[PDB]
């Protein structure tokens, strides 16, 4: 991916 | 890892871009606080807590850990070659993708103001 994102 | 979770969502919710789930409610994506706003947000809160638990395993980073899984003919499976970190994160993800497929999606709950609404 690199970038993000969700969730936690 | 997040790329694999994105693919689990594509495999369980084909009629919707995964970005729909990236910024929803108080827990889906960035958010991790306050009262979940609906069923789909509840899926996302359990997923977030799941990651927090997995992070207690030494060296286990849920956003980055690559695990082994398959998505075929409507069935999503975490495979048996996963170590304890990979198995746990793989289960967190799979559990959340199945949850998202059963939850209603409410346009009004996309990209809400987390600072005002998620205290
Ligand atoms: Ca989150």
């Amino acid at each position: 991916k690199g970038a993000i994102i969700g969730l936690m | 890892n997040l790329y694999q979770f994105k693919n689990m969502i594509q495999c369980t919710v084909p009629s919707r871009s995964w970005a729909d789930f990236a910024d929803y409610g108080c827990y889906c994506g960035k958010g991790g606080s306050g009262t979940p706003v609906d069923d789909l947000d509840r899926c996302c809160q359990t997923h977030d807590n799941c990651y927090n638990e997995a992070e207690n395993i030494s060296g286990c980073r849920p956003y980055f850990k690559t695990y082994s899984y398959e998505c075929t003919q409507g069935t999503l499976t975490c495979k048996g070659d996963n170590n304890a970190c990979a198995a746990s994160v793989c289960d967190c993800d799979r559990l959340a993708a199945i949850c998202f497929a059963g939850a209603p999606y409410n346009d009004a709950n996309y990209n809400i103001d987390l600072k005002a609404r998620c205290n």
